[PDB]
């Protein structure tokens, strides 16, 4: 590992997981910001919200994962900071 | 309600941090720079926060949305 | 056991430039004395600074 | 206070050559005084 990747480790453990749970809550209140990043096509404007509002939770869902990487990359941090 | 409420609000907030705060820092060689921060934040806080707050009022055009948004707008709120 | 008392001058040169400062004040005062130092007396931009 | 350079007073002394060190050293640990140059003249030999 060595002391620098394990520094590197913590501010990308605390920065991935500030902005993904922040936009796992921007998703899951179905945020007009976040339309953009929605992953959606032309057919998805069929009868109304229900295929962006299943995209949104999907999109929610990505941003937890990923935070729970950033969660894992932290804890493996915080050890190897102590050990190196 | 009144935009005025808001107003009041804000002046009254910095307008204490910015002279009741004052009156209760101590005696000390520190005073003169605590007395200073406090305004001087008070201050450029106050201004720059009226400044953005009074921009918002009576806009004279609003936003222009994507055809995509625009849609959305029919159902997400 | 002479006590080497000094005396206040009256031909006095114009004295160097001073201001105390803490650990959050000498960074704000570097910033300024970095492009230039008062006359004695001046205002001290730091403060406001 | 602060928002303006403090009062510095320039001054004379009349420094006991036994004692000069010691007084150098104690206002070297107070910090809070600058020695006036009376030598224009000083190198690695004519250094006191």
């Amino acid at each position: 590992c060595g002391p620098k990747l394990a520094a590197c480790g913590i501010v990308l453990s605390a920065w991935g997981v500030i902005m993904l749970i922040m936009l796992g809550i921007f998703f899951n209140v179905h945020s007009a910001v976040l339309i953009e990043d929605v992953p959606f096509t032309e057919k998805d404007f069929e009868n109304g919200p229900q295929n962006i509002y299943n995209l949104y939770e999907q999109v929610s869902y990505n941003c937890f994962i990923a935070a729970g990487l950033y969660l894992l990359l932290g804890g493996f941090s915080f050890c190897q900071v102590r050990l190196n | 309600h009144s935009f005025a409420l808001p107003v009041i609000i804000f002046t009254t907030f910095w307008g204490l941090i910015g002279i009741a705060g004052p009156w209760f820092v101590p005696k000390g060689p520190n005073r003169g720079v605590i007395i200073t921060m406090l305004v001087a934040t008070a201050v450029c806080c106050y201004l720059f926060w009226l400044i953005a707050i009074l921009a918002q009022l009576n806009p004279l055009f609003g936003p222009q949305l994507k055809n995509e948004t625009i849609w959305y707008v029919r159902f997400l709120w | 056991t002479v006590p080497s008392i000094l005396n206040r001058m009256q031909t006095n040169q114009t004295p160097p430039t001073y201001n105390k400062t803490n650990k959050f004040t000498h960074g704000f005062q570097n910033i300024v004395d970095a492009y230039g130092i008062g006359t004695y007396r001046e205002i001290n931009p730091a403060p406001y600074t | 206070e602060l928002f303006r350079s403090e009062e510095m007073t320039l001054a004379q002394l009349f420094l006991q050559s036994e004692a000069a060190y010691c007084c150098v050293s104690e206002l070297e640990e107070l910090g809070k005084v600058q020695f006036r140059d009376l030598n224009p003249d000083v190198n690695v030999f004519q250094r006191k």
